């Protein structure tokens, strides 16, 4: 009912996933994992996963991490008319920092052809995942006209991507002149901004 | 040999009705709990009904009320979720499962539920050319905006499949306007600009649509 809670690990480390629960004392658990594009898997504990109850609170350790153990994690609790999944954690892969490679591409003529435009900002291949993105237009800072999207930690270099996409009318793209995403992110030590000029 | 095939998922109207199904394979229903469960996007699970074995009692999420029904046909080896006065906040992938006695230890391939008032409509596909900005040391960003399609997914793919190295297909998001939009983009070598072609496949099944975009610098 709400996002994963994230946690960065290495390979090796150990991990204990607490269930939160609710009015439970004759309440019984059930650990899943699910990987993006998956349906949920059980998981069977006792070897490398191991679970107990310490008071009302259910817990899940992993006592050596796995990189196939890199997933979201998700207790569930079932008693006397109740029964419900936790919020989720999602374990993902520590690594190094990497900065971001910026790219902006204007509206398609094809798009501004067709009545419309959208401009698009690209961050590429960055970690952690945490980035502002933040669009100005003739340098004016811009908020609500604008959405984003980020992929799953990629397989190869265990990084991110995020796409922005603002969003505007035809006419109102073509009576603003410059336009920029500033880019703010852990590798930069200074905030990256990519422009252009409409029409050049 | 144990399978769930689920079926019935698509595209209904706020307040309309919907009924899914769940086809069990090397085992009966009868013998188990089987239990409904569904993941909107982005967000955790969500346990929504539940039948159980040899008598066929039922338990459902409060979320649900007296709008969903679960049941079960033993003969036909199947269980259903009927939905009745659907809500926007119903959209999402629904998973059933088989419960072991313990957890739920098969699950189905998940079928999509969406609610809306909005209408089916195939994507337009815009390109995102590369230029002298898309560059910088030696590798190129190029792609495809897929833009104001209904209802989800999109699938996207690069010069038939061949190329899937760089490539990056983010999630689709859902504009105010009740239209997704998703963009794919791949990084390539500068100097494969001249030579290589660029070509993104968009399949739009709920509207069968099929689209190829050439991009070109
Ligand atoms: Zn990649």
């Amino acid at each position: 009912t709400q996002s994963p809670s994230s946690l960065s690990a290495s390979v090796g480390d150990r991990v204990t996933i607490t269930c939160r629960a609710s009015q439970s004392v004759s309440s019984a658990v059930a650990w899943y994992q699910q990987k993006p594009g998956k349906a949920p898997k059980l998981l069977i504990y006792s070897s490398r996963f191991s679970g107990s109850r310490s008071g009302t609170d259910f817990t899940l350790t992993i006592s050596s991490l796995q990189p196939e153990d890199f997933a979201t994690y998700y207790c569930q609790q079932y008693s006397y008319s109740l029964v419900t999944f936790g919020q989720g954690t999602k374990v993902e892969i520590k690594r190094t920092v990497a900065a971001p490679s910026v790219f902006i591409f204007p509206p398609s003529d094809s798009q501004l052809k067709s009545g419309t435009a959208s401009v698009v900002c690209l961050l590429n291949n960055f970690y952690p995942r945490e980035a502002k993105v933040q669009w100005k237009v003739d340098n004016a800072l811009q908020s609500g006209n604008s959405q984003e999207s980020v992929t799953e930690q990629d397989s190869k270099d265990s990084t991110y991507s995020l796409s922005s996409t603002l969003t505007l009318s035809k006419a109102d793209y073509e009576k603003h002149k410059v336009y920029a995403c500033e880019v703010t992110h852990q590798g930069l030590s200074s905030p990256v901004t990519k422009s252009f000029n409409r029409g050049e | 040999e144990v399978q769930l095939v689920e079926s019935g998922g698509g595209l209904v109207q706020p307040g309309g009705s919907l009924r899914l199904s769940c086809a069990a394979s090397g085992f009966n229903v009868y013998y188990y709990y089987i239990h409904w469960v569904r993941q909107a996007p982005g967000k955790g699970l969500e346990w929504v009904a539940s039948i159980s074995p040899y008598y066929g009692y039922t338990s459902y999420a409060d979320s649900v009320k007296g709008r969903f029904t679960i049941s079960a046909d033993t003969s036909k080896n199947t269980a259903y979720l009927q939905m009745n006065s659907l809500r926007a906040e119903d959209t999402a992938v629904y998973y059933c499962a088989r419960w072991s006695y313990s957890g739920m230890d098969y699950w189905g391939q998940g079928t999509l539920v969406t609610v809306s008032s909005a209408s089916t409509k195939g994507p337009s596909v815009f390109p995102l050319a590369p230029s002298s900005k898309s560059t910088s040391g030696g590798t190129a960003a190029l792609g495809c905006l897929v833009k104001d399609y209904f209802p989800e997914p999109v699938t996207v793919s690069w010069n038939s499949g061949a190329l899937t190295s760089g490539v990056h297909t983010f999630p689709a998001v859902l504009q105010s306007s009740g239209l997704y939009s998703l963009s794919s983009v791949v990084t390539v070598p500068s100097s494969s600009l001249g030579t290589q072609t660029y070509i993104c496949n968009v399949n739009h099944k709920p509207s069968n649509t099929k689209v190829d975009k050439k991009v070109e610098p």
